[PDB]
């Protein structure tokens, strides 16, 4: 369902929005989460260019730098 | 007709083209005095005759309930049947006298065409009012119905050209504040579905 | 017919008669706050009330008792007037006699001493004005009556969503006027419970046992006993002829020597007709039966004196056994039957893990107060205290009424806490609906809704006043000793004055007053909220109570109430309501006895008026007063049909009492669409007060019922004739009729002149009499602000026209003549308050000097010596209104200002520039200066000009009271020596203080002069000390907060234009915001060359359902058209004849009204003086639902000679050509609403920053910028808008590093950005990291 | 410790003389819903305002009336660049106190900076993409916001007194992004379902229905005319009739 | 009665010796039962062309709630219709069955000029009243 399938994403970050805040960061934190923003909740949160429209772009030609050389 | 002027001529000549409408539109609905008075809003010559009828229609139903041929809650739902058919008489009166009743005449005898009284113009176009609402001012204004939601069985028999009196405003009254209420309500609703909504894509 | 009716006589349409004239519409306020502050020698509710149920105080058993004498209010510190301007709350002080008798160790109830100590002083309490409203700290305030539940007991349903079974539940509930809720409900299993509160839930018969009921009268109390004999060997039982409906035999049953029934034949009319006529009392039966019966009472065996059953307990064909052996004949049992007297008692008691009395009352202590061990002395004291004690519970009269209504009893008063009996017969009464016998009742119904209002609100915050120095009393008293301290020494202020400060302070009942609008005033007085204390909460319910209910009628206005979050949460309190005795709505009736319909009114409450049935408003009766028809429209009990000509108990007393004061001013509402007429209503209150006071051409009649009861406005207290009028007061000499035997004289009534509202508009009166002229007592003095002649006139009615005007009325927007603007007749007054504060920092006091540093003369030009503003100066933005300069040393400037202060010789001073300027884009007028320095601080120069002003204007208008009062009190004294003594002459040669000397012969006139001797030398002393007082006020130091020197308030009269963007409608719910202002060259003009003022446009009227706002312009047309014809007649000076012979002509119009008119009016000079008032416009008046019909309307276009149609050609005023089509024209009332653009319209480019959040902050006016919710940022992710949205929440707000590298870009012109980090994530970094959280920014 | 952490999940320990329950860490985070700070709202922004919206038919579809007294605070930072750029201004100090001042040299400087600058507009529940659109600036004497008639539909804009907040795009990606994806006229359809959603909307309609209708028998009735040219000449001048048959010669 | 008039149906005649129930009988309450149902079959059919246009144009929030109020007495009765829709069909399946006429409590007939008015008719009066005095005791 909308509702349910919403609730699981990758970023932690993005969780910390909308859901509980409290159970959020507790199960992330023991974790040893890596979030890698590539969302865009999170890159709005950090203040960085979106990584989509006119951010696509330069995320895309960011992104490949990583892992690599 | 703006549509395919943009999948025909493109982005850039269908803007401007729009433009045009509006500033001539503007400027000859001016020129036009379109107006709106009291003797606009037409009420059907045959509207008193149509209430009387589906009126003795409910004195049928009501001899049956004394004398037992029909049950009670049975009348109920009978009457504000014959009341409900009786506003889609009057309804389609007044859109039939209306609409095309202004009967002219060229060089030769007479003809009839499409009306040009202004509150007509003004629904037949699609600028503002339909039916709907135009059956509230001019015919009847339905039945409305009780905080229960079981719509009474003697509905408003006038309309806004006339007055209305104690009651019937009074009646009038629970639609319109369950209307605020509920669009209050289907805001919130349309809100927080399209939130859940973006959550997930 | 009256003097200020003479003036000006609206004419009205409508046939139905008024019976009944709008009551004081300000009852509701004043009455309560009445009986709350006054002497009641009893009980009734009072301070006399609250004080005698915490009173006497006894101090702990040590015989040691203060018991509670009498009070008293002192006077008003200060007055209305100097409370408002000052600040102050205007409150009295409050002085209450107390006794404390002491009992010796041990004095047989007498006492050792008693000091009787004179009235303490526990604080002031506030007072009510005039006018229904208070004053906290020189702002008027309203407090909102409330709706809430009624106290007593209701029983209600809970059917359906309760655990998706259907089944339905039923519950009852005990709501008190004062302390714990107890709450009876049941559950599926059909278990009784009780609750109190919301708290744990417990099983319902432990409170039973708390009561010192046991098992036994547990059963016996709430169950009958079936009595089943041991006659011979093996079971005969008792048969009661009834118990058997219901059921089938239960085996071969035969009694009489006949087999009535056979087994498995159920037992029918037939077989109890039998029964009960053929007396059959006893039966015998099989051992069987009772297989499953419960037994009542205890039985134990009487040889070995061992238990054989418990009570309670069900028996078996075994268990009978032993106690047959036992000697034991009776054997008591419980009639069970499931549809009749359900076994519900008995199954709860098997729920009770309790047995005993304290079993229960330690499992009642420990659901109040978990965690902590039970006592002895807890549990019992704890439960005598819920619902038994005088002090920690009351059910109030109200409560116990409806206590005793809605169980069936008889008396309507008797205890007011709960007791043994009281709760066993409501648990009874719960059962029986269960059970099928009673219906529930509904919280919506208003005899279950209670109408609070001030005076009883303010008493409960009394009582907890004195329940928290109860503490405070009690603990004194324990260690006290001998004649030391007395009854002042315990009693603090602090908290009394503190539990009463808080409410008419900061309360969602005591709110600043909606004050833009005599209307808003009387609006906001009559209103009713049931938010707040003891009522619902938004979140709660939930539609059922927000919905009208019918009985709402005539009670609760159905279509005034608000259109936000809290709809049907407020309502408006109807015309004619008043509030029961009991606190109930009750309406006004007519007493229809057998076929005549009788003039004697009757209250009656909600439940009162269902039973009856109740005619209708609109109802033909003639000759006598019988019903014409032999069939009327009525409604009786909550439906609405036809009804026999004498069946109708009661009638409607006018066709108006189902509404508000609100939508009673909409004329030809019936024409309206429901739903606008809500906004009519809501918007006709925000109507901001016009320059000139116009008048309603189109109206409905209470206007002058409103302007008086609001109290905007001046009324007459006694008859008389005008002595002197001024702009300022006016002097009434009274009439002897009227006047008092002492004192004579005459009464003066001073004048509000121009005032700060609570929505920075303006409050001004105006004088409507003139020099020497007749006014009756009850006349109008005097109007308020949009009010006129004594017609609430809320705007200004003008020329309006419906047709398309090139798009500049697109959707409901307004297109506007310049002749409007220019008639400066919607422009608009508004007075701002603006301080200057002294204040005290650490490194210094502020100085209010004019030195300012780095100003040019061009400011210091406005500004004083001393550093205040001139009054009268016409100023605009930026100019300083007050220099004001702060303690700030060692400034630490740097190289390149060092260098530039070096360069120009600027001496760089040790004091900050903090001076009071002008708000940006708003200027005006000063108008007024008021200083207030704290006491023991010298009076700078202008303060002492301005208290030695004040000082010099307080003595002049004192003696200007004396002069006209002695010359009044004077004047009474000659003509009483006229009578046995007349010398006309002789008498006013010598002095005129040189008569009081003068006697008369034995009569009373003798004693007359006596009077006047008397209440003259009062009137001189009088004088002195009202002088005093005013004196030692001006010069007595101002008190101030901690660390402010002093203040300077400066109050600024803008006056407004209007311009695009301000909101205005029409009292039908048309809004519409101005759009462009057009010169009178571009008007649509007619034949006749007048342009037209406002050009609506036609399609929001068909689609928005408001039809009334044709008809206003249709009647108003032709109400202009009596104007223009006695206008062309008075201009013609045609003479009184001509002119009279047309007046009369439109009074009456068609037949059939109920105006009456002349020619009474004296034939010339009150006629003359008339037709002048009319030639504006003739006022007409369209009742509520008793309105003008078209008919009669198009006749007034007959005799204004304008066509029926109501439409005439138009001619474009660009083109000149001709209009197409006949446009509509006529004349519409409009107000102006209070959201003027100038006061919407906000920018920012770089403002203040907040200091939690670097983000846009509203600091010194200068406001925030626009808050960039998530929904506009899902905008911008839509588009691509990447950079966009990085900018909007890094460099525009968050990026404190990034706007200034930004802002310097922008101006070096180069248009990029630096973003780096908003701090808002990284003060979530810190906040996070401050947890136990480890988070790093990774790699790179 | 766990008061301070989350206080909630104890006991609630109270802050010092005050009923309320202090604020915790986690509360400090937590809310409704969630992080405060990117919940709505939402954060204030800079360079921003809004008051009151009004009409204006004269407008061209991609431009709006914006009021001369907030374009003057909006732009502030580009007069005073644009002020000394053209040397009307010393130092940044002095084209500070010129603005202040109002200098009628301004005025035709403003407009410089105005030209091809869009700016967004926002009106209440900002609910599709159309919520916010990209305009280019007019100057207006008055203290209302000009809006183009036939973005009021995407908008579900009236008249009725409802105030619309600006924004200015500051960054040259800003401008350009404004003005290729949110200008008014490059999005015209709806992105729900391609149709136009800037369609006339109800004043517009009652002018043009009225216009193409016609009547039994009127002035003009059967004449014939050379062209659509000479067909407004006909009417300008009271000849013809607005609706009255007619056969002319088209292209 | 608009509901007699629908169909080109009159009002029945029991003739002196006609039998009860006969073949001609159950085809006249067919006729009227099927008109009925192809009446309110068009009713809930139209209505929704108006319901359709409606929600397509936005109405301005000040009507919202005035447009939603006509919207709401709609949708409630057309629920009712599409009840009576239901008892109609479930009243056909009676005729075909052969079960027609009589009442479902007692075995008692219900009259011929009664069923005309209201064919549905499921008890006679003796059992349907009674029911309805039950409905208000075991309701509220
Ligand atoms: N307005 C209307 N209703 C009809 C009509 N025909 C059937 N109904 C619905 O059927 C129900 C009543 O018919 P029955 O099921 O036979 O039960 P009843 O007659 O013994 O009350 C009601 O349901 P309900 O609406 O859910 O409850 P209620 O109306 O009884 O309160 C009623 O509204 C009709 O022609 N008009
Ligand atoms: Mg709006
Ligand atoms: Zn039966």
């Amino acid at each position: 369902g909308i509702t349910k399938a919403s609730l699981a994403t990758e970023s932690f970050i993005s969780a910390a929005s909308f859901q509980e805040t409290t159970r959020v960061l507790t199960e992330a934190a023991v974790a040893g989460k890596r979030d890698e923003l590539r969302g865009l909740k999170e890159n709005v949160i950090v203040g960085r260019l979106i990584p989509a429209g006119t951010g696509y772009a330069y995320h895309q030609d960011r992104m490949r730098r990583r892992a690599a050389g | 007709m703006l549509n395919t002027c943009y999948r025909i001529l493109g982005l850039k000549p269908t803007v401007i083209f729009a433009d045009q409408i509006m500033y001539t539109g503007f400027a000859y609905a001016a020129r036009s005095g379109a107006s709106v008075g009291i003797d606009d809003m037409v009420i059907p010559e045959k509207k008193h005759e149509i209430i009387s009828e589906a009126e003795a229609e409910v004195a049928e139903i009501q001899e049956q309930f004394q004398s037992g041929l029909v049950t009670a809650g049975e009348r109920y739902n009978k009457v504000i049947d014959i009341w409900a058919a009786a506003n889609d008489r009057v309804s389609k009166a007044m859109m039939d006298n209306l609409q095309t009743e202004t009967v002219i005449n060229r060089d030769g005898q007479e003809e009839k065409q499409v009306s040009f009284n202004s509150i007509y113009m003004m629904a037949d176009s699609g600028a503002r009012g339909s039916a709907a609402q135009i059956r509230q001012l001019a015919g009847m204004r339905g039945l409305m119905a009780k905080p229960d939601g079981s719509i009474i069985e003697t509905p408003i028999t006038a309309n806004f050209r006339e007055g209305l009196n104690v009651l019937q405003y009074f009646i009038s009254t629970h639609g319109a504040r369950k209307g605020l209420a509920d669009t209050a309500l289907k805001t919130a609703n349309s809100g927080y579905l399209t939130r859940r909504l973006v959550d997930v894509a | 017919y009256s003097y200020t009716e003479k003036k000006r006589i609206r004419k009205d349409f409508g046939k139905r008669p008024q019976v009944l004239d709008v009551p004081y519409l300000l009852s509701i306020q004043l009455d309560s706050f009445q009986k709350f502050i006054e002497q009641d020698p009893e009980g009734q509710y009072g301070l006399e009330a609250a004080f005698r149920s915490v009173f006497p105080i006894q101090s702990y058993s040590g015989n040691s008792e203060l018991q509670y004498v009498s009070y008293r209010l002192g006077e008003p510190v200060f007055d209305v007037q100097e409370c408002q301007i000052r600040g102050v709350t205007y409150s009295a002080p409050l002085r209450v006699k107390l006794r404390l008798v002491i009992y010796e160790r041990e004095a047989p109830e007498g006492t050792v001493k008693d000091i009787k100590e004179q009235e303490v002083y526990m604080g002031e309490i506030p007072l009510m004005t005039d006018n229904g409203t208070f004053v906290i700290n020189g702002t008027e305030r309203v407090i909102v009556s409330q709706l809430h539940r009624s106290p007593g007991v209701f029983f209600d349903s809970d059917k359906g969503k309760t655990h998706s079974s259907g089944k339905v539940l039923y519950n009852a509930r005990i709501i008190p006027y004062r302390g714990s809720w107890l709450d009876f409900e049941f559950d599926p299993k059909d278990n009784l419970f009780v609750r109190i509160d919301r708290r744990r839930k417990l099983p319902a018969t432990i409170i039973l046992r708390a009561l010192n009921y046991t098992t036994e009268q547990i059963l016996d109390l709430f169950f009958e006993k079936v009595i089943f004999e041991i006659r011979d060997n093996k079971l005969q039982m008792e048969l009661v002829p009834e118990r058997l409906r219901g059921e089938t035999a239960s085996f071969d049953i035969e009694a009489n020597g006949k087999v009535y029934v056979e087994k498995g034949r159920r037992i029918t009319a037939r077989h109890i007709r039998q029964l009960e006529k053929d007396d059959v009392k006893l039966i015998e039966v099989p051992v069987e039966y009772i297989a499953g019966k419960v037994v009542a009472k205890d039985y134990i065996d009487e040889s070995t004196g061992e238990l054989i059953c418990a009570a309670n307990m069900e028996l078996s064909l075994d268990l009978l056994a032993k106690l047959s052996q036992s000697g034991h004949k009776r054997i008591e049992t419980l009639f069970t039957n499931d549809l009749d007297h359900g076994p519900y008692i008995s199954e709860t008691l098997r729920v009770d893990p309790t047995n005993d009395r304290l079993s229960a009352l330690v499992e009642i202590y420990r659901m109040m107060r978990p965690g902590e061990p039970p006592t002895r002395e807890a549990a019992e004291s704890l439960f005598e205290n819920l619902f038994f004690s005088e002090d920690r519970y009351d059910l109030s009269a109200v409560g116990r009424m409806k206590f005793n209504r809605s169980l069936l009893r008889e008396e309507i008063e008797g205890s007011g806490i709960l007791s043994k009996d009281d709760i066993i017969d409501v648990m009874k009464k719960l059962i029986d609906i269960r059970n099928g016998k009673g219906e529930v009742d509904d919280i919506d119904h208003l005899g279950n809704r209670r109408i609070r209002s001030v005076g009883e609100m303010a008493e409960n915050q009394f009582r907890v006043g004195l329940v928290r120095v109860e503490r405070a009393v009690k603990e004194r008293l324990s260690l006290g000793d001998l004649d030391t301290l007395m009854p002042q020494d315990m009693i603090n202020a602090k908290p009394i004055s503190a539990a009463v400060k808080e409410f008419f302070g900061s309360s969602q009942l005591s709110q600043f007053m909606d004050q833009n609008n005599p209307l808003s005033e009387i609006t906001h007085k009559r209103r009713i909220s049931a938010l707040g204390p003891g009522g619902l909460t938004r979140e709660r319910a939930g539609f059922e109570v927000r919905d009208v209910h019918p009985t709402h009628y005539g009670r609760v206005c159905p279509i005034e109430t608000p259109e936000g979050p809290n709809i049907g949460l407020i309502n408006s309190l109807s015309v004619y309501a008043q509030t029961n005795e009991y606190g109930f709505l009750e309406t006004p009736y007519r007493k229809v006895t057998d076929g005549v319909v009788t003039d004697e009114i009757h209250y009656l409450s909600a439940i009162e008026e269902g039973n009856y049935v109740i005619a209708q408003a609109n109802s033909n009766l003639d000759e006598e007063g019988h019903f014409v028809e032999d069939l009327v429209t009525c409604r009786s009990k909550g439906e609405s049909s036809l009804f026999s000509r004498d069946q109708v108990d009661y009638m409607d007393v006018s066709t108006q009492q189902v509404v508000s004061v609100g939508a009673s001013l909409i004329p030809f509402l019936e024409h309206d669409d429901a739903n606008r007429a809500l906004m009519g209503a809501n918007m006709q209150r925000q109507a901001v007060p016009t320059l000139r006071a116009d008048k309603p051409l189109v109206g409905t009649g209470m206007e002058r019922a409103v302007a008086v009861d609001s109290g905007v406005t001046a009324v007459a207290k006694r008859g008389g004739v005008v002595q002197y009028v001024d702009a300022s007061r006016i002097v009434i000499k009274v009439n002897e009729d009227e006047m008092y035997p002492g004192e004579a004289g005459i009464d003066i009534y001073n004048l509000t002149k121009y005032t700060r509202s609570n929505q920075n508009t303006c409050i001004n009166q105006m004088p409507c009499v003139s020099l020497g002229e007749p006014v009756e007592r009850g006349d109008v003095l005097a109007d308020g602000p949009s009010t006129d002649l004594g017609e609430l006139a809320l705007g200004q009615n003008m020329r309006v026209a419906f047709m398309p005007w090139n798009g500049y009325n697109f959707e409901d927007s307004i297109l506007v003549s310049e002749r409007v603007v220019q008639e400066d007749r919607f422009t608009t007054i508004h007075i701002q308050e603006l301080a200057c504060v002294s204040r005290d920092t650490k490194l210094g006091p502020e100085e209010i000097t004019a030195d300012i540093p780095n100003v040019g003369e061009a400011a210091l030009s406005k500004l004083d010596e001393s550093g205040i503003v001139y009054i009268g100066a016409e100023v605009t933005g930026g100019d300083i209104l007050v220099g004001k300069v702060t303690p700030k040393g060692e400034t630490q400037l740097t190289p390149e200002e060092k260098l530039l202060r070096a360069i120009f010789g600027e001496k760089a001073s040790d004091v900050k520039d903090s001076s009071l300027r002008v708000p940006n884009g708003v200027s005006g007028t000063v108008i007024d200066v008021q200083v207030f320095t704290r006491d023991g601080v010298e009076k700078d120069k202008r303060a002492l000009e301005i208290e030695e002003m004040q000082l010099k204007q307080a003595k002049k208008d004192l003696s200007e009271e004396l002069q006209i009062l002695e010359a009044g009190l004077f004047s009474r004294i000659r003509a009483v020596l006229v009578a046995g003594g007349v010398e006309a002459e002789k008498l006013d040669k010598l002095p005129r203080d040189r008569w009081l000397e003068l006697g008369l012969t034995d009569e009373e006139k003798q004693n007359q002069l006596e009077q006047l001797a008397e209440q003259y030398d009062e009137l001189k002393h009088e004088f002195e000390k009202k002088l005093e007082a005013k004196r030692r006020k001006i010069t007595q130091g101002d008190d101030l907060a901690p660390g402010v020197l002093k203040i300077v308030k400066v109050y600024l009269a803008v006056k407004r234009r209007i311009q695009p963007g301000d909101k205005m409608a029409g009292r039908h719910g048309n809004k519409g915001v101005i759009s462009k202002i057009n010169p009178i060259e571009d008007m649509p003009y007619d034949e006749n060359g007048t342009p037209v003022d406002i050009v609506l446009n036609p399609l929001g009227v068909p689609s928005r359902m408001n039809i009334g706002q044709i008809l206003e312009t249709h009647l108003g047309m032709a109400a202009k058209g009596i104007g223009d014809k006695i206008n062309a007649m008075l201009k013609q000076q045609q003479e009184v004849a001509k002119l009279r012979e047309f007046i009369q002509r439109a009074y009456d119009l068609g037949a059939d009204v109920r105006q009456k008119v002349d020619l009474s009016t004296f034939s010339d000079e009150e006629v003359m003086r008339l037709a002048e008032n009319l030639r504006k416009g003739m006022p007409i008046a369209t009742p509520v639902f008793d309105g003008a019909k078209e008919a009669e309307i198009k006749e007034l276009l007959k005799l204004g000679d304008l066509p029926t149609s109501g439409q005439i050609r138009l001619y474009d005023g660009r083109t000149g050509e001709q209009f197409e089509r006949p446009v509509t024209v006529g004349y519409m009332y409009m107000l102006k609403l209070n959201h003027l653009v100038d006061d919407k319209m906000h920018a920012r480019s770089t403002g203040s920053y907040s200091l939690v959040t670097q983000q846009p902050l509203g600091g010194k006016a200068q406001f925030g910028g626009q808050r960039f919710g998530e929904m506009e940022v899902w905008a911008l992710e839509a588009y691509g808008a990447a950079y966009t949205l990085q900018e909007m929440l890094t460099v525009k707000s968050d990026d404190v590093n990034g706007r200034t590298k930004m802002y310097k870009n922008i101006v070096d012109g180069n248009h990029q950005m630096e973003p780096g980090m908003p701090e808002s994530f990284n003060v979530l970094l810190k906040e996070i990291r401050s947890l136990g959280i480890n988070i790093e920014l990774e790699d790179e | 410790v766990d008061a301070l952490l989350d206080n909630g999940r104890r006991g609630r320990a109270i802050t010092g003389s005050n009923k309320r329950p202090l604020k915790s860490l986690a509360d400090m985070i937590k809310g409704k819903q969630g992080r405060f700070r990117q919940n709505l709202l939402g954060k204030r922004v800079d360079y921003s305002g809004r008051s009151v919206i009004t009409v204006g038919p004269y407008l061209r579809l991609h431009q709006c009336g914006l009021p001369k007294k907030m374009a003057l605070e909006l732009f502030k930072p580009f007069i005073y660049g644009k002020l000394e750029l053209r040397g009307l201004a010393t130092t940044i100090k002095a084209a500070k106190k010129m603005v202040e001042r109002e200098e009628a040299v301004v005025w035709d400087i403003l407009d410089e900076v105005i030209r091809e600058h869009p700016v967004l507009l926002n009106r209440a529940p900002t609910l599709h993409r159309l919520g916010i659109q990209a305009f280019e600036p007019v100057l207006i004497e008055g203290k209302a916001i000009q809006l183009h008639p036939l973005v009021c539909a995407a908008y579900n804009a009236d008249f009725d007194g409802d105030q619309m907040a600006v924004h200015v795009p500051l960054t040259l990606e800003a401008q350009l992004e404004a003005r290729a994806l949110m200008m008014s006229t490059n999005n015209i359809l709806s992105p729900a379902n391609g149709e136009p959603i800037i369609v006339p909307s109800q004043d517009v309609v009652l002018g043009l229905y009225y216009m193409t209708r016609d009547c039994v028998n009127a002035k003009g009735e059967g004449m014939v005319l050379t062209g659509p040219k000479e067909a407004e000449r006909l009417y300008r001048s009271g000849l013809a009739s607005l609706h009255a048959r007619v056969k002319v010669r088209i292209t | 009665l608009s509901i007699l008039a629908i169909a080109g149906v009159e009002p029945y005649q029991e003739k002196p010796g006609e039998e009860y129930m006969n073949e001609a009988q159950l085809a006249h309450f067919r006729r009227i039962l099927e008109a009925w149902r192809n009446q309110l079959r068009d009713e809930v059919d139209r209505t929704v062309t108006h319901m359709q246009d409606e929600a397509a144009n936005f109405p301005d929030p000040v009507d919202r709630a005035a447009q939603e109020e006509e919207f709401s007495l709609e949708l409630r009765n057309r629920d009712r219709e599409r009840k009576l829709i239901k008892k109609i069909e479930k009243t056909l399946k009676k005729v075909e069955d052969e079960d027609f006429g009589y009442c479902e409590s007692c075995g008692v007939e219900i009259g011929i000029r009664r069923l005309e008015a209201r064919p549905t008719a499921d008890l006679c009066i003796d059992c349907k009243t009674l029911a309805e005095i039950r409905e208000k005791q075991m309701a509220g």
